[PDB]
């Protein structure tokens, strides 16, 4: 029981594996000051005593005050962390406890302020992994710790702190020798926020890097990453298959997907349009106006076959479409733009008001 | 004279000092009780020193005008915390004293604009960050601290052809930037607990059209409260911010003449960038080679770009590499080097029926306010 | 939208899976008779600007 | 006729969402304290973090507010040690420093700041240490010599140390020596930050080599 239990810290601590340690504070086990403090050595004693607290608070249904029991623990556990002179046995019980704190915030939101204060701590158990300076070195769970600042603050929504977390692990020597669960989660958020800087190329090779390498045992994960990259992907132009919406059972791109394959997008598009503010998607999926341009380009190149077009015709096919006031002028202003941006190759002729096309690569593809 | 009192009454606001010594939430913001425009101290301090404001004095100088002669800022790493209940006023004299200046300081009857700007500018601060420093929660100041947003964003336009001595637009945009975001501040732990504005979408215009070269505002347009994303404020702002980044500017100059007066000028901020990146889509687009050239005419150029006349047209045309003759630009793919000082553009100007004050206002002014200081 | 933990700490290169043919590229062909694009040239064979 | 052949990022945040304490969210607008400059925007989250900043810039922009807001935000209170050196070599510019330490800390009553800055001689600063013991020190390097050589001050706990004004430091012989000296008592472990008005092509090399990973704010 208690003394079984205090008595498996006991041999944790003198045969210094962390891993069991680990274990044993952790809530994945079934699994109060004095017995605690009667023993140990008093960082310890404070953090055994404060992990049986946050069981008694979670037996209680009292999730607030389980954090700041929570809180004591990760307190008691930084105090010893730095009691450990260039040694790393207590390196994976971190992940036993920033991990929790995490959903240990959220539930005293419910009974945001309080995520807010587990927020700054978790700032300071980076301060300490950081400030050490191979296979002894204090620095292999540098990196979990801005994958749980990570999870805070894009549910509260602030993007200016995270600008030096970001230069602190890209310049690193043992940036590319992490575990292979957190690099692939890190590398989502940082892909993430490349979508939101315009900048879709650093997102492309990293949401690539977190689609394939994701495990098949959580599919939700591998949704998410679907979720996100479907914005950058197509925007490049990769253009799904419906196995593959069929596969994840995520159908509602797939008529966006027969509207960018060749006005049927904005029909489609605000047919379901509560998904797209739903995730922070819309106006980046709105920006495929220039390539359905292109697309839309390649229909009327194909039904009318001649090197050089009038800019009536498209005129025509655009009061199809039938959205918003367009004119002559907005048809060479965007037909301009695509010719510069590089997706429609040709020159535009005021003097005749006819578009040349290439004639041996049209519009080249992407 | 006024030297003597000025010691004897600083010297009973230094023992004042004196007779007080602090916790998160034990010490109250303590609310002032001044009444006056400007303390009963600072007019006295500033007449002995010659630090006089150029237009309220009383017009034989000497004497500082005790009806009216409103404060400055002097941020000067000022111990003594800003005073007691002197030099910070309570809640009622804060929408007289934002009163008095849309009454009759900005509309001006004769005097420079250098003078002016400082004499309304150092003063709008002045209410501002006494606003910040007070800790009053009510609907009714920031509307005020809107006024002074009012008031910023006529001045980005009204003054920019003035001298560098004078604006110097970058601190005016900076200062502009953070009258916006208190704007953001309050608003959100006002919507929090359950008040609503008349005029939000207004200024969440502002801010969306204060932001297009920043990427991260399209994603601050998703978690808008969903009457307020779908106000027709906030849709010109998404419509005008989808201009820049797909580089439309047919469209954008369209939605400039169809826009407010107000948010022209924010249209005006930007006035230099449409057309750089318009006269380098149009010369790589109407071009073959890089050897030869192409005639465009000078009507489709100052139809498309708002170009008031073909005086401004033509200055902007020369002074980045390319020729005007007669009805004509020759556009060059090879001569087309990247090499100006801004202008006031008339059509901004023209969509202003109401006077300038009525314009702060946003609708009828009030009586003027008649105060006895003694 | 909460990007939860992984099952485990390390695997291997076969324990997860691909799709293969899924991010593909055919679509740029010369595929002129969808039905889509009938209405397309039908409005475009009503304004008299008429060519194969 | 003829056949074709083949910006800039404004700062946003003010002092609500740097993400502070609230002993330091009440104090921080009671002064009035408000609009920040770039420099506050590009430095305050960096060093949080205990990195390292070489920042330079004009007066009037708030360098001073930036090396008080991080480091009382860094500071845990320690019971009777120094954790905060701070040297400027300058007279008036410690007052300042020491007065406003306890304008920002309006709530804090656990920190204590203590000033030795030169003129009253060497016992009566070892009698003001002993008297009380602060968490922060801040003097003249010439001064904290002679009270760093003579026993009377544990230099073995510096986790913060700030330089303010430098480029009168460096440019001036047998005063770089005394900052080698002092530095070689502090901990392996630290933040060292670096502060002033003016640089030059001849200094840049030496100011890296107090500092691990560096980054640079020039005006120019
Ligand atoms: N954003 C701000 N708003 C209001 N007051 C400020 C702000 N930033 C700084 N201050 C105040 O302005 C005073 C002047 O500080 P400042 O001149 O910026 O120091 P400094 O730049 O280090 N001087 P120098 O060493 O010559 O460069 C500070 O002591 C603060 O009280």
């Amino acid at each position: 029981t208690i003394n079984q239990y205090l008595q498996q810290v006991y041999e944790a601590i003198d045969s210094r594996d962390g891993a069991s340690c680990a274990e044993l504070v952790s809530f994945k086990h079934p699994h109060p000051e004095e017995k605690c403090q009667q023993v140990l050595e008093p960082p310890y004693d404070e953090m055994f005593a404060a992990h049986l607290r946050c069981t008694y608070a979670v037996g209680n249904h009292d999730f607030i005050e389980a954090y700041k029991c929570q809180t004591v623990i990760v307190q008691s556990f930084l105090r010893a962390f730095q009691a450990h002179k260039e040694e790393n046995w207590a390196l994976p019980v971190m992940y036993a406890v920033a991990l929790d704190l995490r959903v240990f915030a959220n539930n005293a939101d419910q009974q945001g302020d309080m995520l807010e204060k587990a927020a700054e701590l978790l700032m300071s158990c980076f301060r300490v992994c950081a400030s050490d300076t191979i296979e002894d070195s204090k620095k292999w769970g540098m990196l979990f710790l801005v994958n749980q600042l990570f999870k805070i603050y894009f549910k509260i929504n602030k993007l200016h702190l995270c600008k030096p977390l970001i230069r602190a692990i890209d310049s690193s020597n043992l940036k590319d020798d992490y575990s292979t669960a957190q690099r692939v989660t890190y590398k989502y958020y940082v892909g993430r926020k490349a979508m939101f800087d315009s900048d879709f190329k650093q997102a492309e090779e990293y949401l690539s890097f977190a689609f394939e390498h994701c495990h098949r045992s959580s599919q939700k994960n591998k949704r998410m990453i679907l979720i996100y990259l479907l914005p950058v992907k197509m925007l490049l132009g990769h253009m799904p298959t419906v196995e593959l919406l069929k596969k994840y059972h995520l159908m509602q791109f797939a008529e966006v997907t027969r509207a960018v394959s060749e006005l049927l997008l904005h029909e489609a598009l605000a047919k379901h349009e509560a998904f797209f503010i739903r995730c922070g998607i819309f106006l980046i999926l709105e920006k495929l106006k220039i390539i359905t341009y292109r697309n839309l380009f390649k229909k009327v190149y194909l039904l009318l076959k001649t090197h050089q077009l009038s800019l009536d015709a498209f005129l025509v096919a655009l009061k199809f479409m039938q959205v918003e006031d367009v004119d002559i002028d907005e048809v060479q202003c965007i037909l301009a733009n695509l010719i510069y941006m590089g997706h429609v190759k040709g020159y535009i002729s005021h003097q005749h008001q006819k578009l040349v096309v290439s004639k041996q690569n049209p519009f080249p593809p992407l | 004279t006024s030297k003597e009192k000025y010691r004897l009454l600083d010297q009973r606001d230094r023992i004042m000092r004196q007779a007080r010594v602090t916790d998160l939430d034990k010490a109250r913001t303590f609310v002032g009780t001044c009444l006056d425009m400007c303390p009963e101290k600072e007019r006295y301090m500033r007449e002995t020193r010659s630090q006089l404001s150029v237009f309220e004095v009383v017009p034989g100088t000497d004497q500082v005008d005790h009806a009216a002669a409103v404060k400055e800022y002097s941020r000067s790493s000022a111990d003594q915390e800003e005073p007691l209940p002197h030099e910070l006023r309570p809640l009622p004299v804060l929408s007289r004293t934002m009163d008095y200046l849309v009454t009759q300081i900005m509309d001006q009857k004769e005097g420079s604009l250098r003078d002016w700007y400082d004499f309304v500018w150092n003063r709008t601060r002045g209410i501002r960050k006494d606003i910040t420093q007070q800790h009053l929660c009510d609907p009714l100041t920031v509307s005020l601290i809107e006024k002074c947003t009012r008031f910023h964003i006529h001045c980005a336009h009204f003054m920019c052809e003035e001298p560098m001595s004078s604006f110097d637009a970058k601190i005016n945009n900076e200062n502009m930037t953070k009258c916006l975001q208190s704007l953001k501040e309050m608003y959100q732990d006002l919507r929090n607990k359950g008040v609503f504005c008349a005029s939000e979408a207004e200024f969440q215009g502002y801010n969306v059209l204060l932001s297009l070269n920043k990427g991260d505002i399209l994603r601050e347009v998703q978690q808008f409260h969903p009457a307020v994303r779908n106000s027709s404020e906030v849709k010109f702002a998404v419509q005008a911010f989808a201009a820049l980044n797909s580089n439309n500017f047919v469209r954008f100059f369209k939605l400039v003449q169809s826009a407010s007066y107000l948010n022209a000028c924010l249209l005006h901020c930007y006035f230099s960038q449409i057309r750089k990146d318009a006269l380098r889509a149009l010369n790589f687009a109407y071009t073959v080679s890089t050897q030869r050239s192409t005639i465009f005419p000078l009507d489709g150029v100052v139809r498309m770009l708002l170009f008031r006349d073909c005086e401004e047209a033509t200055d902007f045309l020369t002074c980045h590499g390319l020729t005007v003759s007669d009805g004509c630009v020759e556009l060059n793919r090879s001569a087309f080097l990247e090499p100006s000082k801004t202008r006031k553009s008339v059509f901004i100007t023209r969509k202003l029926t109401v006077s300038v004050g009525e314009i702060v206002n946003g609708g009828p002014l009030p009586p003027v306010p008649r105060h006895t200081p003694v | 939208d909460e990007f939860e933990e992984f099952p485990a700490e390390d695997w291997a290169g076969l324990d997860e899976d691909e799709d293969a043919h899924v991010w593909e590229d055919n679509w740029d062909d010369d595929n002129v008779e969808d039905d889509f694009s009938n209405q397309l040239r039908a409005e475009l064979e009503k304004h008299g600007y008429k060519m194969e | 006729l003829l056949d074709y052949e083949d910006y800039v990022s404004i700062h946003s945040s003010g002092f609500r969402d740097f993400l502070l304490k609230p002993e330091l969210l009440r104090a921080i607008v009671d002064c009035g304290f408000e609009h920040p400059s770039e420099v506050q925007h590009e430095c305050i989250p960096q060093a949080i973090l205990g990195m390292d900043v070489l920042c330079q810039a004009k007066s009037g922009m708030g360098k001073t507010a930036v090396f008080v807001l991080a480091t009382l935000q860094q500071l845990e209170p320690v019971t009777g040690q120094v954790s905060v050196l701070v040297m400027c070599h300058t007279r008036e510019l410690a007052f300042q420093i020491s007065k406003e330490y306890e304008r920002f800390s309006k709530y804090m009553p656990n920190v204590k700041v203590a000033v030795f800055f030169g003129g009253l001689s060497i016992k009566k600063d070892e009698e003001v240490l002993k008297k009380n013991c602060p968490h922060i020190v801040v003097g003249t390097p010439g001064r904290i010599l002679a009270l760093a050589r003579n026993k009377s001050l544990n230099l073995k706990h510096i986790k913060h140390f700030i330089l303010d004004e430098c480029d009168k430091m460096l440019e001036q012989l047998d005063m770089r020596r005394d900052v080698q000296e002092i530095f070689r008592m502090t901990p392996h472990e630290k933040q060292v930050m670096m502060f002033s008005a003016t640089l030059s092509k001849e200094i840049r090399p030496v100011c890296r080599k107090f500092m691990q990973d560096p980054m640079e704010i020039f005006v120019d």
